[PDB]
């Protein structure tokens, strides 16, 4: 599924990020359907942006702002989160 | 794993 998020300058988008570390061996990963992405969501806010937009704890990041990330780090998947400001487009996969 | 609030 794709998720379109847009906050407001002070809040925001209601979601933690965890995911593996660029340091460690994430050449060696390959994603599967039990296990499709590095980085996922903890957790996800009730009645905040990202839950207003269906995102839900569990949920494997696949894309952002159309850019694959299911092999990326942590670190630089941040970064492309928050390139966007206050606008940000996810594709997901659930895993629940 | 890293954690980060977004
Ligand atoms: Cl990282």
């Amino acid at each position: 599924s794709v998720a379109i998020l847009q906050k407001r300058d002070h809040e925001g988008f209601g979601f933690v990020l965890r995911g593996a570390k660029a340091e460690t061996p994430i050449e060696e990963f390959t994603p599967t359907p039990a296990f499709p992405a590095l980085q996922y969501l903890e957790s996800v806010d009730v009645e905040g942006v990202a839950w207003k937009a269906g995102l839900r704890t569990g949920d494997f990041l696949i894309e952002v702002n159309g850019v694959n990330v299911v092999k990326v780090g942590h670190k630089q998947v941040v970064g492309l989160i928050r390139q966007g400001g206050n606008r940000l487009v996810m594709k997901v996969v659930s895993v629940t | 794993e890293a954690q980060t609030r977004l």
